């Protein structure tokens, strides 16, 4: 680890080339020494106030809601120092962290941040009041680029499947929670109260996971199957046959 | 307990359905039924079945089906739920889907 | 209760005061009794329709 730290009160002018060290010391240890680099900006929003800051001192006219109009390309100049290339053994992947001003998802610095990565992990303020941690909201979290991260000869065979299975039955158990309230609890299928058993395991057993607990993949994967092994095989139905053959009975 | 069926038949009706154990007199000496036969007309159905609804007492007016024949307008001018009326068959005319005021809400879902 | 509307249906209390006793004894037995037994589960089938 290489820690830069930046404080609140700081001159305001560190902290806009304390990113720019931080990804030059990434380039240099990915694309010179070989390494895999993972970089993490926490609060690219305290970045934004002091670009805000030192644009006004240069005299310049505010843009749109406070902040300079070539945002964008400051914040790409960031963002785009990452990336695999060709003839090197190494790769920089980048995490920004930013906190939504007002929760609006289509503030200047979110909306900005959007056009420039490639997905989205979202932090939940009803998953954090009803004391979950971490509070992750998986449905609208989304990871462009999973479909390559994960397979054969890279985590598992049963990666994808099992994914889009745990998503689709937490999306249906929401729903079913959803009709409980109106309907009465007393008048639910068979099949609709496994779709709320599902809602608090997976809520509690493996989304909840505890601050100093390292799950490998193949652990997260297995604790998938649990969960998943309260359906009767038949109602699992985005997993392919020749998966559920191998994976289901266990 | 609180309420008592009640029967708008004929002869043989009124009395299958004593036989099965309904009909009863009021405290006015008025019974729950009116029995139609050539002689009587049918204003003095319609005000019969009017002083039946109106009566608070009354759950389930059973109807024999060629009865209601001509005093649809009676029966179709009842809206409520709970004075249940039910139109019945026998060997004159049996049950016939058409001319039902129950399966008049139940347009297209046949 | 059905989401939260309130059907109204009916309780069949079976009373027991018979009246149609005497039925002649001797002048019809098991007819009239079979008949009134089918007209009193007609009864009730129609108390559940309605």
């Amino acid at each position: 680890v290489c820690l830069f730290l930046n404080l609140a009160n700081d001159p305001t002018i560190e902290r806009i080339i304390t990113p720019r060290l931080a990804l030059t010391t990434a380039e240099f240890l990915a694309y010179q020494c070989e390494k895999h680099v993972l970089v993490i900006l926490t609060d690219m929003s305290s970045y934004a106030e002091a670009l805000r800051e030192v644009s006004a001192a240069r005299e310049e006219v505010p843009g749109r809601r406070g902040f300079p109009g070539y945002m964008y390309t400051d914040l790409a100049t960031i963002y785009e120092r990452a990336g695999r290339v060709e003839g090197r053994n190494g790769s920089i992947t980048q995490i920004p962290i930013l906190t939504m001003p007002n929760d609006d998802i289509t503030h200047p610095i979110p909306d900005l941040t959007g056009y420039i990565t490639e997905g989205q992990i979202y932090v939940d303020r009803q998953l954090h009041n009803r004391q979950i941690y971490p509070p992750i909201n998986v449905l609208p979290s989304l990871s462009r680029l999973m479909k390559s991260a994960i397979g054969e000869g890279m985590t598992r065979k049963d990666h994808a499947d099992v994914s889009n299975q745990l998503y689709a039955c937490y999306a249906i158990g929401k729903d079913v929670q959803a009709m409980k309230a109106v309907v009465g609890e007393e008048a639910l299928t068979s099949d609709d109260l496994l779709y709320l058993e599902f809602l608090q395991k997976f809520e509690r057993n493996f989304i909840a996971q505890g601050p100093y607990e390292n799950r490998t993949v193949f652990e997260t994967l297995d604790i998938g199957w649990q969960l998943l092994r309260i359906f009767p095989k038949e109602m699992l139905k985005r997993i392919p046959q020749s998966t559920l053959s191998e994976f289901y009975p266990r | 307990r609180g309420k008592l069926i009640a029967v708008i038949g004929d002869e043989d009706t009124v009395t299958g359905f004593l036989l099965g154990g309904i009909g009863e007199l009021n405290k006015n000496r008025h019974p729950n039924f009116l029995v139609v036969e050539k002689d009587t007309t049918i204003n003095e159905i319609e005000d019969t079945f009017r002083q039946f609804l109106n009566r608070d007492d009354i759950g389930i007016i059973l109807i024999n089906q060629y009865i209601a024949e001509m005093v649809r307008h009676a029966l179709d001018a009842h809206q409520q739920s709970i004075p249940a009326v039910l139109e019945i068959p026998s060997k004159e005319h049996p049950y016939d889907a058409a001319k039902d005021s129950i399966l008049r809400r139940a347009r297209g879902m046949f | 209760n059905v989401a939260g509307v309130t059907l109204p249906v009916f309780e069949h209390y079976h009373e027991g005061t018979d009246s149609y006793e005497l039925t002649g004894l001797a002048r019809g037995g098991e007819q009239l009794a079979k008949l009134k037994r089918n007209y009193a589960k007609a009864v009730e089938l129609l108390v559940e329709l309605a």
